[PDB]
DNA sequence: TTGACAGGATAATTGT
DNA sequence: CAATTATCCTGTCAA
């Protein structure tokens, strides 16, 4: 909180990401968003945002 | 309505890139102001498109 | 030539 | 991990 834009692009290296992994842990976080600039806890959540919709 | 604005747009170099006003920052510059909190989040969201969208 | 509400999308909260 | 509560962003027209 509060929602927190993203948001520019940043993202859909995500929308295949979660194609290619729906899975990762610590390691890969720095060059996964040091060099974007952005926190951790700002994306453990955006699987989480995303397993659903659906996903039944 | 009349000059419920320029107050709102002559500080708007403060958070000109960061339009996320803390919740009750918002009553700062809200009862200031005033009216419906609810009035206030809006017309600070129908403005962001008005120009330096096209000034890219 | 600018300001109100419903709609459909989204990011945080949070604790059995 | 599912369920929540807080968000703006657009997308429907109007004095």
């Amino acid at each position: 909180k509060p929602r927190t834009i993203y948001s520019s692009y940043q993202l859909a290296a995500l929308q295949r990401r979660f194609q290619k992994a729906q899975y990762l842990a610590l390691p890969e976080r720095a060059e996964l968003a040091a060099q974007l600039g952005l926190t951790q806890t700002q994306v453990k959540i955006w699987f989480q945002n995303r397993r659903s919709k659906f996903k039944k | 309505p009349k000059v419920a604005t320029n107050i709102m747009r002559a500080w708007l170099f403060q958070h000109l890139t960061h339009p996320y006003p803390s919740e009750e920052q918002k009553k700062q510059l809200a009862q200031d102001t005033g009216l419906t909190i609810l009035q206030v989040n809006n017309w600070f969201i129908n403005a962001r498109r008005r120009i330096v969208q096209p000034m890219i």
